[PDB]
Formats: structure tokens, C-alpha cells, sequence
């Protein structure tokens, strides 16, 4: 009921890194404090590292196990955006703002970081556990994918959106907004594929899959809180970032056809500003009465 | 949720296994004691109300200036003396949401039902206080209902046009096509539904001055008209609705139909323009005999014969077209085309089907022109002459573009009051007034046809309501007998009123002398056949009323021969969609779609039971989809034999039945004399 | 593969590291030895040829009847005495595929180059055999080239109109919108490109008869016009081409621009409707100072002031509009709007940019009207008055709709013959004749403005070709010096011919007395600034030709004061798409896009080197994309200072440059006095 | 030395079939004989099948096994083109020219056609035989992919090109030329990757790999001959198409770094005749000159 519509929306959102000139960001970058520059670098590396997993494994593995030519095509298109567009865009932002040696060090740090690794490996673990012709394991991986696309990225997206909403780092913020817009539709689409599997299950199996999804969400959420304090306490933003994580967790759940887990909260206004009847032949004698 | 909304939803909560219909009445009370009376604007007396409505550009002062204020007060007092009460919540809701006059900001209600009826009656009477009181009594008793344009807009300064439907003939020229687009936009701006006959336009691949394969066909004009109707959408309030009619012998008939296929490309698909197909008896004969038919290029026929393809009889000229080498044609399978029509109607309800020979075998004005197409509701069937819109600085030859004023008799209220004659005559007078005060300054053919034809449409509503509330099954022969007698009476009194108006004004409609009314042929079946009820129950239903006999019809024929007829066309049965709610009546002469209809308004849901639905008449209110479409066709043909124009005949189909069943229903309708088929609504 | 095509493709095959340009000449011979002569219909004598062409409805009898057969034969002999040979294969191919008259079956060639030139000359002279011979010598020397409509259709019975640039003013009414759609269809039927001004139309969300949020804006009108242009596509020969111009202070300007975005929906995007934006100096000042601008609702301004928003000077009216509470406006960022314009031009080359004050600070007919919009090619800049098309049977108020007459001087051929004066005067006479013989019976304002204004457009082409074959870089100051001198002489002789025609006929153009020609202001810069070449090379180029001095300009000013001027407008530089091939010339005054262009016709590949391209002038034939756009702007402004109308100025951008570079080029064009910017072609 | 330039070329060649309006082919299609229309439909259906498997299976699986994020980005982009652009374009053509029943019938015909099933079996079998960290199985699949890109498509491409060359079906032909332009660069790129693996081998191993490549080519060739006769005999063109496929077989071998195998022949000259921007904000200094 939905793949051709998503095909259309995906292909009409096509874009390339070269379209946004990045050099003019240096005019606001130079005015940020060390903690602001440090947080931005770390957040950016976090997003880059997670998105690489999605391009190399997450999207291609789901495309491999999903049946249907049109679904495979949409999924291929999404994988292309991760590897050919998003990955180049993140690299471009980095190369503009930091010298080569600084980029290498930030990636070394974020690669060793406990909270980034915990979530990255949890997601990758579920992708590696998909078994041929087993729709339960596929569903679990789709849940992981939706959580990455619609939830885990957002502790990171917060900061570029926060600057973007203030008139700072506008070129890289525009790029991030385009990336985020792609991840949103990726999350919704994979969510619909997961609901299709979920709806084929018994009531007991459904309850079991719901428990899986909520348990996974809880593990990721508790690690996100730690990840958040680790990055954002030094710039005083953690309280507001936490509200943004919960709001996006609720969107991820809704993508999977589940009820919101967290109470509704208002979001930081600066970040908001950034954001056929049967054919039967006539048999004759139907003309006579 | 509002209290009246809860009371209306309490109907479906069954008590002792039965629906709580009486709760509906309670809802209306709530709807008035909590919303309408609080949201109404009251004045010290009627003088202040009229002055406020006049100076604030709510009312036209001209029609009110023809009466002294004492006469207007007497008319309003006559309206309020009936103490009219809406028996259902949905009737009052529909009136006060769609037809009651509100303020500029739409925060308060300025017009009650009695106020609206009084204003419409005063507009109708044109300075006659007694006639205004007669109209007030006719409408407050709900015996007669003016159409939605007339009822909503009569006497209003910010009004549109009182004419509901307009029919345009499009000649085969770029000037005529552009003029048709302009007139369609102008009439959609006025709020009326516009129907255009595209059968004269030459097909795709025809020559524009010796360069061949140049025309875009009727599909390009269809796209232009679709964009024109999209642009002119009643100032964004109601979506612009247009209809395109094409003869089935047009070469573009397939492409025409392909505009409504759900798989059509965007360059072909048309979505705001309804489509109708005009089927002569020749096409049905060819399909019946399984002989391969030929669709024709109109421009080649016009070049060879000097007349348009739809301007002459295909039943006598089809063989000449086929045997003529100078006429270009394409081979088609008529049975395959019929199956395509059935499939299209199953998928989307389109096209409208107009059986041209069924229309023209009883058409009284064939001398003026044959009926070549119908309106947007496929019930207006009148003679039209195409206009020759020439170049700028050149005089245009203005033809006749069909336009009639709609008005419906409430069969239950008319027969309860035993006032078929009085209601028919007063409705004819009101429709004549609406025609006379209609002057459209941007549609010249429409204006000329309104002035000359003087055509009106007097419909009927609550046929199924009357039959079910009187214990008569809609499919029963007794129901068809009642329809025969009632509509023969309606036709008799409409002809009598038309002749009386012609006598009192000394003028008939243009070219009346060549009509079958003047020659007396129209009255043939009325001076030889008796249409009195054949069943005792129907005769008892008609007690207290003088049913015209063959002698009365002979006297009426002599009266018409002596004085003529003022109206070329008098009776047309429109669908009567939303104004049937206010009258507490079933829509038109069609059977009810559902006994209780669930409609969502705002964030709330409401249930409207059919008028008079109860435990004792639950099964007499049989749903249309559960009915045999052949017996509905029989009913519609029985009514149609007394209606000079057509009837908006919607087919009600089940999902189980195939396109072959739809084709069989269409062919039975053609066999039984059905003029037009409106919709194929599938459950 | 035909022999001539092989000989043409042998150009790219490099011998001794050089392109075989001379092989192209051989190809022409083959194209005439193998194809053209074989498929050319030959007659025993010219009398038989003329009789066959007239009788078979190829030619018109009227223009040939003005001459005796001896005079026609003498004109044809004068045409054939030149022994003209096409220097490149593409010239002959384009002529014999696009302009040469062919039989109805399109397999034989009835007209050679000399035959077509003789027929066009006989049509131009209107009965004067000596004038016809002068025209034949002008066109066979290829000094002057009538536009594609004139060159193709002159003297042919089966033809469109000789004018193909039409500018329409659309008034803010449904009648005017429908009339604009009709006129656009009629003019596209004639084969003309139609430009419509939509600035007078009220924006989306405006009131119609005092009902709020009713107007669909200019985007619905654009959808209607796009459908009309798709329908009217020259009898299915070429895609219907139309342009819509909107002032940048119109509120719909974003939605207008949104019609060209790729992401736009099907109900928003118009595909066959070009768009242009009119940018007053006020918008540029607001963007320069970064002050937030306001886009205004035109109908509120019209209600408050009684005049349309585009009919008054926004420089003095903007503050009053902003400070007026009764004028409705929306806040915008002018720099964001400029960036959006640059981005849209990068994506699709749209919109065209009209710098209103740059046009109107040198406009000679501001008393009649200020230039509010341009044509489909963004080079026609004339005064226009909107028409008030009322309802039916009501007299319309016919205004002025622009339709100028195109014709291009071949700068290389004109200057090598030392015949600037004679060529300009003869081209002016031919353009006057074609304007006088144009009679459009479906565009009242176009016809009225053609009769009154008598405006013609005399363009130039082969500027880059002439400069490259003379060892002059297009971006060099010497090239701008030559353009200044050459176009000042062109303007001088055009004004002299216009004044001579006014003196001979005793009549000027309507409202000439209020023009700057009558007051002598137009000649100010000509009676004070000497436009003689400042470089010795350019002066030697102009050797043998009298260069008008300040005294000559004073004498011309006195002559215009005494006798008036026949043409309201004389010079406009059109793109000259396909006629540049036949004339073996570079297109317009634009620099060449490619040195050798590769084209694909039917089967084949074909190769067209730029005219006169060789190893010696390979460097001087610099491609447009490699050039500095600031120096191209400087050259176009140098030419524009001597052109009363605009110049079709296409920007040539590399894929590397961003929207900031495009905006910088646009702002430098505005600073340098560029009137219009046509296209942003990205390599 | 080459991936970056292929990346740039691939992304700059990006297109969608919707860019080309197809209603212009309606008349030249109507005018073809029933035999010609049948061959044309079947030819494009055979192409659709090949692109379906190249997009679903071939390109993603090669992407999985090839090392390097940039190489993977190119291969992912090529995969997207196969199924999201190329395979879909054929349906755009079908939906314009043919009624639904004829479309349904031709897709049923691909399922039961023995030559089309055999070629799919052979190519996809090799894709699915790739073993992780086994460069030889990867080489074999890359040879198969080059043979699909640069040889197997051409029995299909012949006919749209043959019409384009005569000025017939030129809108459909424009789509096909864009597809062909893509496959040419896809065949070169995969060819270069195959050569990388081949060049790592001993002389003895190389000799075996050439045997594999030539044996596979001959087996595919013999099947393609029968397929070609089956499709083209009814339009009289089988011998001409055979010359064309031999020509392209040589190009496939060359893409693999091997010598041409078939002798040169004259190809029908008709067939030969058938062959967002970066944004910067405006500075206040850009308004002054
Ligand atoms: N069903 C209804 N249809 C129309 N108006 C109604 C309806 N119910 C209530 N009203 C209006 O609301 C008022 C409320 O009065 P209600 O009907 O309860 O009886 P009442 O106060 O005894 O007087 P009366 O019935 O004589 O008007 C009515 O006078 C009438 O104006
Ligand atoms: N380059 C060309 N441009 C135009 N017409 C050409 C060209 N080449 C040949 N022709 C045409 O072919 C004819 C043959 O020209 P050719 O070069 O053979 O010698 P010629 O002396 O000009 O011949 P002729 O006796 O026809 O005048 C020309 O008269 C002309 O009609
Ligand atoms: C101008 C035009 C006409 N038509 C079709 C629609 C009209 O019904 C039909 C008649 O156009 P006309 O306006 O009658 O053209 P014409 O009078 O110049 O040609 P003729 O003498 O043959 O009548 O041509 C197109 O399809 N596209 C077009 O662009
Ligand atoms: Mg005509
Ligand atoms: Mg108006
Ligand atoms: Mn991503
Ligand atoms: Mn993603
Ligand atoms: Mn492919
Ligand atoms: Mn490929």
C-alpha cells in the first residue's frame, strides 16, 4: 500500500554535498568557545560513525532479507543515500572545520568512547543476528534500524540544530537538516516494513515482540542519558537535550505502530527554529427482454 | 460533545432491541434550546431586522420595496403561524449550516427557517401579498422546495445565480472553444454546474486548415475545461464541477473514457470534470447484433454534409457515413465499448449514460433541435442550438444554451395536503419568476435560451418516503401505479399552468408552433390511455383529489392548442442532494441508500434516520443496494413517461455483481425508455 | 550514412593535429550534388514555377500581382547573379530543412535560397521592382536577415503570422483572464510566442466581491495559461511556448518562482510556461542594505490608490505602501529572494530578470507607459497599456499589447560591405512593411498597438564571429569599442530612417509628441558624447564608412524634431536561433557556446564549426562558458546603450560557480545598466 | 587511482525516467507491425529481468565483498541505478505504450522463457557463490557482472537503438541511451576491479581464470544466439543482432583486460546512428562594484 509513494518521496528528496558551500561557516566557527567546538566535533563524529554502520550493514542487510522488487529498490536507494551522500557530507563538514590531525584525534576518541560504542554495537549486533527466512529476527533488526534512524541520531542532531536556530554554522546546519530529513523518511519506511511482520504474528508473539521493543528502547534510552551528560554538561544543555531524546523516542515508537512511552514535553524553541468489478463479457440475449 | 449530538447518537443505542428514533426529536429540541436560539440574532420587531439586513448588504432592497412593511409583516406572521418544527436533528442542522443566513463573520444566525421561507416567498410573489402568503403556506407546509441556489440565494445581496445547471454547446473552432472555457468559468463563478457538449469538436488527428493530424481532439479541450473549472471554484468554497458529454460515435470516445480510468496518465486524466456518453439507438442495435461498429471523425462528416455528426440522426445516417469514402472512421467493437462503459462505471461511476433516441422519441421540441447531451446531473434534456462565436470585431451567431430552474415537490407533503394541483401551479409560477429574473451577462446563448425557451424544471422528492410511510414497497407494482398516477397529475397541472401563463401573458415559448404541444401529438397517450390508479390502495391514497381522465386531458389539449404553452420544458427530476434533508424527505425519486446514515461533521458523528423510519415501516424502507435494479428501472421509466425532461437515475449496485450485470441493467433501462442514467454507486 | 554526412564528420578527424575545417565545404558540395539538386523541383521557366506555386496554394497572388512578370524575373535574376554558395553544410541543411518551401508530401524542394530570398524581397517591396532588387541584394549578400517568421512565411499562402513575439497585459478580472487565455491560444495558433504580464492580477488569498481568501493568485492563471499553450501548439508542429512575467513585489512572487522548482507538485509546476521576474531598483536597494522587504497584495493597493501596483513607480511608492494600513503586505528577505532566483536559474535557467528601472531610465515612451515586462525571449521592452475586457454585449476598453517586428543585421557581412547605413535603412523599411501588413483579428490590443506604435525590432548577429575573424577577443576593450561605434551608427541610421518614413508618410507613432524623441532628451548623450572608436584597429575596421559625429547627431535631432519619428521602437536584439545557421553567423550578439557543435539529426551525427573558424582564429573564438561574465555584461551594456529595447542576454556559467556568482553577475548587470537577463545556461 | 573519478561520473549522470515525457512515442508505436511490437516488448522485458537481478543481487553482493568506503559508495550507487532507475524505466515505457493485459503477459513470458531463465540462473548462481575473503569466487562473479553489463544487455539494446536510428520511438530510445551510457561505465568499473584480483595471481592461476572467463563467455554466447533467434526471426533481424552481440562481447573481454575473441564485422549503420547547485549567501560587498 505504500512502497511506490515512498519511492516518489525518496527520489524527489535527492541531493548532493556540493550543492551547499561550506566555507562561510568559518565566520561563526571561530567565535565558538573550546567546549562548544569540542562538543560539536564529538557529536559530528558520533553521527558519522553511526551512519556508516547504517550504510555498510543496516540498509543493505534489510534490503537483502525483505521480499519484493519495489521494496528492494527503495531500500537500495536509501543505502545509496547513506554511503554516497550522507557519508561524503559528514566528511566535507569535518574537513572544513578542523585540520586533518584534529579530525583523526576526535575519531580516535569517539571510537574509544564507552557510550557511543555501547549503542553502536547493540544496533550492529541485531543486524548480525538476522537469519535467512526468519521474519522474527528480521523484525528485531528493523526495530533496531528504526531506533537508529528516528531516535539515536537525535542526541547528536540537537547541537547542529541548536546552532542553526541561532544563525550559527548555517551551511553545515543546512546539510544536517537535509540528512535528518532523509533519516526521518528512512525510519518511517522501515517502520512500516516492521509493522507488516508484526501484524502477521499471533497475539502471544505480538506481546513478546512489544516486550522486545520496549526492553531495547529502555537499554538504549538509559545509555543515551549517559551519552548526553558526557557531551552536553560542558555546554549546559543536557536537560533540554533529554527532552528532545524522549520526544524522538516517541516518534520512533509511533513509526513501529506502538504507543508513545514518554509524556509529552515542549522542545527548546531554538532547536525548533532550526527544525475493479469482475469483467464478464456480454453473452447475448442480454439485449432482449 | 454537544448535548444534541449525544441525543442524536442515542438513536443507535438500542433499547429492548429497537432503535431509539424518538431520541432524534429530543436532539432537535436540544439543538434549538442550546445552540440555535442562543446563536440567533433577535430584533425588537421585524422592521429593525429588515432594516439591518438591508443596510448591511444582506438583502436586496428592490424585492422588499415592492411591498409595504405591513404586507411583509403579514407574510412573516403567516410563516410563523404554522409553528413549523424540524422533526429530525439533521434537518435543522442542514438548514442552519447550509441555508440559514449568517453574519459576515458567520458567528450568529440572522435567518430562521420561517425568515428564509418568507424572504423566498416575497421574492417569488414580486409584489403580490396574497401570492407571497400562498408561497409561504406552500413552503412552510414543505409541499414545495425551491432548489438550493434559489432557496439559499433568493433576496440576498451577496447571492449568486438562482439557476443550478447550465448546458453549453461547443462548436468546432478555437474561438468557440475559448468562449466555452470563458463561459464555463463565468458560470462556475456564479455557482452553477456547467455541462458542455464536445461532440461537435473534431477528433484527434484531424486537419486544421489542410494540415493533417493536427487536432488534439476532445481530450485537450477536456483538459482546458478541467483547469477552467479548477480555477473557477466558487471562490474556493465549493469545488468547481463540470460535465463533458460526448457522443458514443465520436472517434475520441475511447480517449474520452480513458480520462476516467484510474490508470490514466496525468496528461490524459481529468479529475474535476464529469463525463457523459450519449448513446443513440444505433449503437445499442450494433452491440445487440454483435456487428462491428464505426466511430467517426466529426470534421470529415461536417465537410462532406455541411452538418455536424451529432446534428443529424445516426439511425438513418450511419450507413451513409460508413459507405462514404470522404468520411473518415475507425472500427470499434460496440460490445467491447459497452463493457468498457460498465467497467468504468463500476470503477468510478462514470460516464453518465444518455440514451439519445429514448430522449428524442418523446421530445416535444425536436423541431428546434434534438437533445444531444444532458447536464451535470443528467436530468436536463432540452433542445440546444450551437453558437458561432466568431473572431473579434465580428458579430457572433448566438445559439441556444440550455438552462433551467429547479424546484422539487415533496410527494409526502403534497399528497398529505391533497394539493397536487395547487402545489404544481404555484411551483410553476415560482420557477417562471426565477427564469424571468435570471439575466446572465457573460453567457449570451444561456441568456437567449432563458429568454426564449422559458424552460423550468419541476422535480419531486420523498417518493420512497411516501411509499414506505404508506406501507408500499418501492419495487411493488402498487408503487409504480402510484408513481404513474401522481406524475400524470403533475404533468397535467404543469401543462395547465404553462398554458394559463401563456394565456395571461399572451406569449408562448419561442418556436412553440412546431412543437408537439402545438400539434397535439404530445397529448396522444394522454387522450387514449387512462392513468388512474389500477389498485384500490393507490386510489384511496388519491382520495379527495380529482385525478385527470382522458376527457380532462382532451380539454387541456384544446386549451393548449388555443393558448399555447409558456414553457418549452416544465418537469425535470434533479437529485436534490442536501435540500432533501431540510424537507425531511428522501432524495429525489430514488430509493434510499441506507435506512440510517452516519455522517461525520467536525470531530463528531451524527446519525440521520430516513424520514418516518420506525419498527412498523423498517422493511418498507428497503435500501437501494438490496433492491432489484430492474424494478427500479421500471419505476423510473413509469415516472419518465410523464416527465418531459430526464430524471437523475442513479444505479445502486452490489460489489458481488459483475460488469455484465451493469450492462444488463443499462440495456434494460434503454429498453424500458430510460432517458439518462446518472451514477453507478457500488456498495 | 550519406556522403555529405561523412564529409562533415571528417572535420573532427584531425590531420597534422588540425581540424579539417575545409572538408565542411566539400560536404556542402556533396549535399548539393547528391541530395539538394536531386530533390529540387525544376521548371522550364520561372513563369511555370510561379504559376505552379500560386495555383497549388503555395504562394499568395496579391503580392506577386503587384509586379509584372518581367520585374519578378529581373528580381530572381538579380538573386541568382550573386551565385551564392553556402560556406558550411549546416547552413544549407538548416535552410533546406526549415525554411525552403517543400511540396505537400514533404519529399521535394520547391524553393532554393535564391527563390526564397526573391519572394521575400518581392513581398517587402510591395510593388517596387527597384526596391525588390535592393532587398534581394541585401539578403543575398546576407547583410540583413528577416526573422524566422518573416523569412519562412513571407509570400506563402499556407503560413502563420510574420510576428512571433507578443506581449499581453492581463487585467485583474475573470473576463480579462479568459480573454488573455483566448488571445494566447489565438497567437500560438498563428505561431507566435506569447508573453503575459501577471503583475496586475491580485495575489492568492485576496477578496473577490468582498469575500475573503477567495483568489487563487497568479499560479492558477499560470496553470490555465500553461494548459492553453499546451493545447495551442502550431497544429501539432512545435511545442506551445509562453512566458509569464511577475513583478518581484507581487506577493505571489515566491509561488510564481515555485512553479519552476523540480520539487513542485503537479498542481503547482507549469512546464511549457516560461517565467520572468521584473525587479525594480527598490528591490535591489532593499537587498543591498539587507533591509527586510515587503511583497504587496495588488488588489489592496488598487483599492487604496485606484491604480495597479505595477502601474506606479515603486521607488516612490514603496514607503507609502508599507506605511499604509489599508495595503496588505507580507514580510520577505530580499537577499533570500535573490538567492532563490539564482538557485532557480542554476537549476533551470528561470526566471528571466527584468531590471525595471534600467529599462525605464532610458525608455523614450514613458509618457505612454513604463515598460512593465518583457517578451518570451526577454528582449522586447515597450510601453503597454492594459485592456479592460468587460462582459458580453458591452464595449471593451482596448489598450496596447506589444508586438514588435524582428530582423537581424549580420555584423560581419554588413561591415565588410561598408553598408551600415543602407542595410539599416532597408531593414527598417522591410520591418515597417511587415508591421503594416500584419493584421491580427483575434488580438484587439495587439492589433491596436501595431497600428499605433508601429514598433519594430532591428537586431544584430555575428558579433562574436566578426570579432573573432578580425583578431579581436570578445572580452577585449577593443570589442566593446567596436560594439559601441557599430551600434551607435545602427541607432543613428535607424532613427534617421524612422524620421524619413515619418516625413514621407506625414505621420508619426501615436503619442510621439510626449516621447523623448520629440523633446530631444533621447539625443542628449548623442549630442555631447562622441562615439567614434577610441582604438586605431576599430577605426581601421570602420574605414570607408562615415561615422556619425556629435554634429551629425545634432542634425538628426533637429530632423526628428521637425519631422517626428515613425516607429516608437526600432532596435531589439533577438536570440536569432536558427537563422544564424542559414546566414553562417554566430547567434545574436552572444559569444559562442562551442567552437564546434555536435548535433544529432534523425539517424546521423553532424558537426558545425563556428563560421570562419580556423587555426589562426581558434583562440579568438573563445567559448562563452570560459569567458568572464563581467566582461560579457560590459559588452552587452555597451550595446544596450544604443538599443532602445532590450537584448536577449543569456548568462553562460560553469558548474563550479555557485549561486553567489550568479547573483553577483545579476547585480553587476543591474549596476552596468543591463535591461534584461535571458538565461543561465550551465555547462 | 580511479574510484573518485567514477564516483563523480556516476553521480553526475543521475537521472529519472519521469524527466522524459513518453506520450510522443504513441504514434510511431501504434504504426509498428504486431511482430515488431511483440519483439520490442519482449526485448525490454528481458532487460528488465537482468536489471532486476543486477540491482537486487549482483551490485549489492559485490559491494559487500569489495573493501573501501569509496569503492562501496560507487557500487551502492550503481546498484540503486539498476533497480530504482533502470528496471523501473521499462515499466514507464510499458505503461505508456501497452495495455495492462499485454504487460501482464510479457512478465509471465519472462518467467517461462528458457533462455532468459538459463542466463539468470548462470549469472545469479555466480553472485551467490561468492565466499567472504575468497578473491577467486569474487573475480568469477565480477566476470559474470561485466558479461551482464557489456555483453548480455546488447541483444536487448539493439532494437530500441535500431528504431532510434530511424527516427522512431525516440523518447523510449532516449531512456535506453541513458541506461546504455550507465552500463558502459558500470562494465568498465567492475572490469577494473576484476583485473585487480586477476593481477594478484600466479601465471598458472591466471591461465585458469582466462579459461573460466572464455568458457563462461562461450556458454552465455551460445544461449544468447538461441534467445536472439527466438526474438528476432519474426522481424528479420537475427543475423544483424548476432553481429552486434559479438561486437559487444569483445568490449566485455576488453573491460576484463583480455584480447578480443570474435572477428570484426560491419554493424547496421542505423544502430550506429542510434548511438541543485552550491549555494553561498550574498555578502554586502557583492552589491558594490
Ligand atoms: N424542532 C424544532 N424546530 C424548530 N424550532 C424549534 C424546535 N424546537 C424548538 N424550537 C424553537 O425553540 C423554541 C423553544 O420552545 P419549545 O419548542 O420548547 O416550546 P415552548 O416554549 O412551549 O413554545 P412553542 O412550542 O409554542 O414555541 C420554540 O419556540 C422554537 O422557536
Ligand atoms: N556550396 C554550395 N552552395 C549552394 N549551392 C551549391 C553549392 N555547391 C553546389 N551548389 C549547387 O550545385 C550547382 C553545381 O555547382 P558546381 O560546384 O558543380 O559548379 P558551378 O559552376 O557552380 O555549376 P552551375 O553550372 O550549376 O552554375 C550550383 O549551381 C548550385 O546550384
Ligand atoms: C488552433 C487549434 C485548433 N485545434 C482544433 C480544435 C478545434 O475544434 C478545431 C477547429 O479549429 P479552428 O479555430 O476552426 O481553426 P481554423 O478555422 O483556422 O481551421 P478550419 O478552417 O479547418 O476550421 O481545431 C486544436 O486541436 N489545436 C489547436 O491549436
Ligand atoms: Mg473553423
Ligand atoms: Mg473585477
Ligand atoms: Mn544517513
Ligand atoms: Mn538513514
Ligand atoms: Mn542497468
Ligand atoms: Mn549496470
Amino acid at each position: 500500500d505504500f512502497t511506490q509513494m515512498f519511492y516518489n518521496q525518496n527520489v524527489k528528496q535527492f541531493w548532493l554535498p556540493e550543492e551547499i558551500a561550506l566555507n562561510g561557516d568559518l565566520l561563526t566557527w571561530k567565535y565558538l568557545g573550546k567546549n562548544e567546538q569540542d562538543t560539536y566535533m564529538k557529536v559530528l563524529a558520533g553521527l558519522t560513525l553511526l551512519d556508516t554502520e547504517q550504510g555498510n550493514t543496516g540498509m543493505p542487510i534489510v534490503a537483502e532479507h525483505v521480499d519484493g522488487h519495489q521494496r528492494k529498490a527503495v531500500l537500495n536507494f536509501m543505502a545509496m543515500m547513506e554511503n554516497a551522500v550522507h557519508a561524503k557530507s559528514y566528511s566535507n563538514i569535518f574537513m572544513t572545520l578542523a585540520p586533518t590531525e584534529t579530525i583523526n584525534e576526535v575519531f580516535e576518541w569517539v571510537k574509544q568512547n564507552k557510550y557511543l560504542q555501547k549503542k553502536a554495537q547493540m544496533i550492529v549486533g541485531l543486524y548480525k543476528a538476522i537469519q535467512k527466512d526468519d521474519e522474527i529476527s528480521l523484525f528485531k533488526a528493523m526495530v533496531a534500524s528504526v531506533y537508529l534512524e528516528s531516535f539515536l541520531f537525535y542526541s547528536g542532531f540537537y547541537y547542529p540544530l541548536y546552532f542553526y536556530g541561532q544563525g550559527k554554522l548555517m551551511q553545515s546546519g543546512e546539510i544536517i537538516n537535509l540528512i535528518l530529513r532523509d533519516e526521518a523518511i528512512h525510519g518511517v519506511y522501515v517502520g512500516l516494513l516492521a509493522q507488516e511482520i508484526y501484524n502477521k504474528q499471533t497475539e502471544e508473539k505480538k506481546a513478546e515482540l512489544r516486550e522486545f521493543a520496549i526492553d531495547l528502547l529502555n537499554q538504549l534510552y538509559e545509555n543515551e542519558l549517559e551519552y548526553t551528560e558526557d557531551l552536553y554538561d560542558q555546554v549546559g544543555l543536557s536537560h533540554d537535550v533529554k527532552k528532545f531524546i524522549r520526544y524522538n523516542a516517541n516518534k520512533a515508537l509511533m513509526n513501529l505502530g506502538f504507543d508513545p512511552y514518554f509524556e509529552e514535553e515542549d522542545i527548546n524553541p531554538i532547536v525548533l527554529n532550526g527544525l475493479k468489478a469482475t469483467v464478464e463479457p456480454l453473452k447475448d440475449d442480454d439485449f432482449y427482454f | 460533545v454537544p448535548k444534541w449530538i449525544q441525543l442524536n447518537n442515542e438513536i443507535m443505542i438500542q433499547k429492548d432491541g429497537k432503535f431509539q428514533f424518538d431520541k432524534d426529536k429530543e436532539a432537535v429540541h436540544s439543538y434549538f434550546v442550546d445552540y440555535i436560539n442562543q446563536n440567533t440574532v433577535f430584533f425588537h420587531n421585524l422592521k429593525e431586522k429588515l432594516d439591518y439586513l438591508v443596510e448591511n448588504q444582506y438583502y436586496e432592497e428592490e424585492f422588499l420595496s415592492l411591498y409595504s412593511f405591513e404586507d411583509i409583516k403579514e407574510v412573516f406572521k403567516t410563516a410563523y403561524a404554522k409553528k413549523f418544527r424540524f422533526p429530525s436533528f439533521m434537518s435543522a442542522f442542514k438548514f442552519y449550516n447550509d441555508y440559514a443566513l449568517k453574519t459576515n463573520d458567520k458567528k450568529k444566525i440572522l435567518e430562521r427557517y420561517e425568515d428564509r421561507i418568507s424572504i423566498v416567498a416575497l421574492f417569488f410573489a414580486n409584489g403580490d401579498t396574497e401570492k407571497a402568503k400562498e408561497y409561504v403556506n406552500l413552503m412552510i407546509n414543505q409541499e414545495y422546495q425551491p432548489s438550493t441556489p434559489t432557496f439559499l440565494n433568493a433576496g440576498r445581496k451577496r447571492r449568486g445565480e438562482l439557476v443550478s445547471c447550465f448546458l453549453l454547446e461547443v462548436n468546432d473552432s478555437l474561438n468557440d472553444i475559448s468562449r466555452a472555457i470563458d463561459i464555463s468559468m463565468q458560470l462556475s463563478k456564479l455557482g452553477g454546474g456547467v455541462s458542455l457538449n464536445l461532440s461537435k469538436l473534431r477528433a484527434k488527428g484531424e486537419a486544421i486548415k489542410d494540415v493533417e493530424n493536427a487536432t488534439k481532439g476532445v481530450v485537450g479541450v477536456m483538459k482546458l475545461l478541467d483547469n477552467a473549472f479548477r480555477y473557477a471554484d466558487q471562490m474556493g468554497q465549493r469545488q468547481g464541477s463540470g460535465a463533458a458529454y460526448l457522443n458514443i460515435f465520436h472517434r475520441d470516445i475511447n480517449d474520452f473514457l480513458d480520462t476516467k480510468k484510474i490508470s490514466a496518465d496525468e496528461d490524459v486524466r481529468v479529475k474535476t470534470l464529469s463525463i457523459g456518453v450519449v448513446i443513440p439507438d444505433k449503437f445499442v442495435e450494433l452491440a445487440r447484433e454483435d456487428k462491428a461498429a464505426y466511430v467517426f471523425y466529426p470534421h470529415t462528416i461536417y465537410k462532406e454534409y455541411g452538418q455536424h455528426m451529432d446534428e443529424m440522426d445516426m439511425n438513418e445516417m450511419y450507413d451513409k457515413f460508413v459507405d462514404n469514402p470522404r468520411v473518415k472512421k475507425e472500427k470499434i467493437n460496440p460490445r467491447k465499448l459497452l463493457e468498457k462503459l460498465a467497467m468504468l462505471r463500476s470503477e468510478s461511476g462514470y460516464p453518465y449514460i444518455m440514451f439519445q433516441d429514448n430522449v428524442n422519441k418523446v421530445h416535444a421540441n425536436n423541431h428546434i433541435s434534438k437533445v444531444k447531451f444532458s447536464n451535470l446531473c443528467s436530468e436536463v434534456l432540452q433542445a440546444s442550438q450551437v453558437s458561432s462565436y466568431t473572431d473579434y470585431d465580428e458579430e457572433d451567431e448566438i445559439g441556444l444554451d440550455i438552462s433551467c430552474n429547479l424546484g422539487s415537490l415533496n410527494i409526502l407533503n403534497v399528497m398529505e395536503h391533497k394539493s397536487i394541483e395547487k402545489t404544481v401551479k404555484l411551483a410553476t409560477d415560482s420557477l417562471t419568476h426565477v427564469s424571468e429574473t435570471t439575466d446572465i451577462r457573460n453567457a449570451p446563448a444561456v441568456r437567449r435560451a432563458n429568454k426564449a425557451m422559458k424552460s423550468i424544471g419541476l422535480g419531486a422528492m420523498n417518493l420512497h418516503g411516501y411509499l414506505a410511510q404508506n406501507g408500499i414497497a418501492y419495487e411493488s407494482p402498487e408503487a409504480r401505479d402510484f408513481a404513474n398516477t401522481f406524475f400524470m397529475m403533475v404533468n397535467f397541472y404543469s401543462i395547465q399552468r404553462s398554458a394559463e401563463i401563456a394565456k395571461e401573458k399572451g406569449e408562448t415559448f419561442d418556436q412553440y408552433e412546431g412543437s408537439t404541444y402545438a400539434t397535439g401529438e404530445y397529448f396522444d397517450k394522454y387522450v387514449s390511455t387512462d392513468f388512474s390508479p389500477k389498485y384500490e390502495k393507490i386510489a384511496n391514497l388519491f382520495e379527495g383529489m380529482h385525478i385527470p381522465t382522458t376527457e380532462d386531458w382532451k380539454k387541456l389539449k384544446a386549451f393548449v392548442a388555443e393558448h399555447g404553452m409558456y414553457h418549452s420544458y416544465r418537469l425535470c427530476i434533479a437529485p436534490t442532494g442536501s435540500i432533501s434533508y431540510v424537507q425531511s424527505s428522501t432524495a429525489s425519486v430514488m430509493p434510499i441508500m441506507e435506512r440510517i446514515e452516519e455522517r461525520t461533521y467536525g470531530n463528531s458523528k451524527t446519525y440521520y434516520p430516513m424520514p418516518g423510519l420506525a419498527s412498523n415501516n423498517w422493511f418498507f424502507y428497503k435500501e437501494a443496494y438490496d433492491m432489484d435494479m430492474f424494478k427500479v428501472v421500471d419505476m423510473i421509466a413509469t415516472i419518465q413517461q410523464h416527465i418531459d425532461q430526464g430524471i437523475s437515475f442513479t444505479l445502486f449496485l452490489k460489489d458481488t455483481m459483475t460488469t455484465r450485470d451493469l450492462n444488463r441493467i443499462d440495456l434494460y433501462a434503454h429498453h424500458r425508455g430510460i432517458k439518462t442514467i446518472y451514477y453507478a454507486r457500488t456498495k
